[PDB]
């Protein structure tokens, strides 16, 4: 051999980001959840992003000997069974065959959550069941919107930074694009004094308290602190710890500078 | 030099960009001979200029399965883009227009076939005979992104041979022009960045991870991640986690470390010294920029002509017959076209 076969382009509906919610049972909630854990798209995702999602599921039932999905019949949608038995088959040919079986649990279907792609098999409902569907352009639009609003903005933070005030706009996407999210539990310890500075942090929910070897002070949502590991690596003065549950932007100092070389020089201009 | 043209290719695309060409000719100007490939949707002919008795390629595409498919403003970008730019690897558009039914593209013809179709043949590539491909590339992208152009499309069935065993960037379909993010899924599996297959948003650095695919490719005669069902290449391409057949030199190996990087703060084109970091790489130490740009360097290939109008290097479709309809269709939808 298939060595010559071509490689199609692939391409789904776009949406420059520039009300759906379908009820369903707590349980009905957790089992589906635990059903995409490990799905490629679903594995990476903002709890809360994975919330939204799970609201956007919406219910499907289905009498015994219905077809949930026909061979080559459209897929833009994801679906992941709740209850029930379904046999999967394909015309092979020529020949129509039975494989596999579904007891209550599995799903199909994700690839349909990137572009178009035609069931490759019959489902067949071998009693009354009921699913889970999600169709791409809503799951799509779902986290379109929710990284484009953690995109500008989590930028007003990084340009509230007088280190950073002189960066170019390309140059302050190119932080964007990689900063990363910690999540912290009351009284876990952000930061040790004494410790290589390697990083800068920004609240965005919750309190820190800042405190040496005595609160010296409170960062609330939209404010910097270990910001000095931009211009000197040199041990930091005080600690920081979580009030409340706190999630913080922590970004490493020196990927910062693969990025856009040392702060210092941006500090310049 | 290297100085001022820079500004002159802005100043210049910019002033055709704003005014693009539009109906340069129309189709009885045109032999049509045979079908190079079928688009989508689609259908690629080598046409013979009736005046001129010159070749060329045509693009034919149907306005009402580019409405159906919801490639309205790509199509336009295609178009639009490919008629503003220049730059001796990127194929030219001579005319364009359109009419009740399609519409239509018609390029300088690239005689020597898809890269794809080679490379298959061929096996694969030595690393000086990948080397020779990759400069152009690497020079092209570079030449796209100072226009704030990503291309997204990087393939060896989007690359073709000319007489001279040079290449032409060919299929501008996913080309868009980013000042700040982008978000659209496409390109091809094997080759998305990892960033636009988990909606990260991006823009230049995707094209940048093509480019180590594609190289991986043309040096391995198989990309870097490949599977049974695509789902399974997505899961390793987002893994980052590649194998180098035994022959990759270890400066090759080390140039794909550094672009197949999914940690965007750490890959080649990326950082600081944005592209310089790959031109003054460890893998192109013999690569003088500047002549291959001038097109003063030996290629590792020339494809073998015949005549003008000779289709030896390119599949066989089956030709149907192109239907014009007396109503016209989509209108409103291509009026900028
Ligand atoms: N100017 C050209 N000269 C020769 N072959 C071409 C030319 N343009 C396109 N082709 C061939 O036709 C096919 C379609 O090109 P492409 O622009 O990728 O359309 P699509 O993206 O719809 O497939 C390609 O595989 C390519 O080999
Ligand atoms: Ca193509
Ligand atoms: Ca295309």
């Amino acid at each position: 051999i298939n060595r010559f076969t071509r490689r199609a382009s692939v391409c789904a509906e776009a949406y420059n980001p520039d009300r759906i919610i379908h009820p369903k049972t707590d349980d009905q909630r957790n089992r589906l959840q635990e059903a995409c854990k490990d799905i490629l798209l679903f594995k990476n995702l903002d709890p809360e992003q994975m919330s939204q999602v799970l609201d956007a599921m919406f219910e499907k039932l289905v009498k015994e000997g219905e077809h949930v999905i026909d061979q080559g019949d459209d897929g833009d949608n994801f679906y992941v069974i709740d209850r029930g038995t379904f046999d999967i088959y394909v015309k092979c040919d020529g020949v129509g065959r039975c494989v596999g079986n579904y007891d209550n649990r599995g799903s199909f279907g994700e690839l349909a959550l990137m572009y178009n792609t035609p069931k490759a098999a019959t489902i067949t409902a071998t009693s009354p069941g009921a699913l889970w569907g999600l169709d791409r352009v809503t799951f799509r639009r779902i986290i379109v919107k929710n990284n484009a609003k953690k995109r500008k903005m989590y930028e007003s933070f990084i340009e509230s930074l007088p280190f950073l005030k002189s960066l170019e706009v390309s140059e302050r996407l190119k932080v964007v694009d990689v900063i990363g999210t910690k999540v912290y539990n009351d009284g876990e310890q952000i930061i040790a004094q004494g410790d290589l500075a390697d990083s800068f942090f920004i609240v965005e929910s919750g309190e820190v308290k800042i405190t040496m070897k005595v609160e010296i002070a409170r960062c609330f949502r939209g404010q910097y602190f270990g910001e000095l590991a931009l211009v000197t690596n040199k041990p930091r003065a005080a600690s920081a710890h979580a009030i409340g549950t706190v999630k913080c932007l922590a970004m490493d100092v020196q990927a910062f500078e693969r990025l856009l070389g040392p702060c210092m020089e941006i500090m310049k201009r | 030099s290297v100085k001022e043209f820079l500004a002159k290719a802005k100043e210049d695309f910019l002033k055709k960009w704003e005014t693009p060409s539009q109906n340069t000719a129309q189709l009885d100007q045109f032999d049509r001979i045979k079908t190079l490939g079928t688009g989508s949707f689609g259908r690629v002919m080598l046409v013979k200029h009736k005046e001129s008795g010159n070749h060329y390629a045509m693009k034919i595409l149907d306005k009402q399965k580019v409405v159906k498919l919801k490639q309205i403003e790509h199509t336009l970008n295609e178009k639009r883009i490919l008629q503003a730019v220049n730059f001796p690897f990127l194929v030219k558009l001579e005319f364009s227009f359109k009419d009740n039914s399609n519409l239509y593209m018609v390029m300088e013809y690239v005689a020597g076939g898809e890269m794809f179709s080679h490379l298959r043949r061929i096996g694969r590539f030595s690393e000086p005979h990948a080397r020779f491909y990759a400069a152009q590339i690497v020079l092209t992208f570079e030449y796209l992104h100072s226009l704030d152009l990503i291309y997204r499309d990087l393939k060896p069935e989007n690359l073709l041979i000319d007489q001279q065993g040079y290449i032409q960037v060919t299929d501008f379909g996913f080309a868009k022009r980013v000042k700040g993010r982008t978000w659209t899924l496409c390109g091809t599996p094997e080759y998305l960045a990892p960033e636009i297959i988990l909606s990260k948003g991006y823009n230049k650095a995707v094209d940048w991870w093509a480019l180590g695919v594609l190289i991986y490719e043309m040096a391995a005669g198989y990309p870097p991640f490949f599977a049974d069902q695509p789902i399974q290449i997505y899961e390793k391409i987002v893994s980052g986690k590649v194998r180098f057949p035994s022959h990759f030199s270890s400066d090759l190996k080390d140039l794909l470390r550094n672009l197949l990087q999914v940690d965007l703060t750490k890959r080649f084109g990326n950082l600081k010294n944005g592209v310089n970091d790959i031109k003054n790489h460890k893998w192109f130490a013999t690569t003088d920029w500047i002549a291959i740009y001038q097109r003063k360097v030996e290629a590792p290939f020339i494809p073998k002509f015949k005549g003008p109008g000779d289709t030896s290097n390119f599949d066989d479709y089956e030709e149907e017959e192109i239907r014009v309809s007396i109503n016209e269709k989509c209108g409103k939808e291509f009026t900028e076209f």
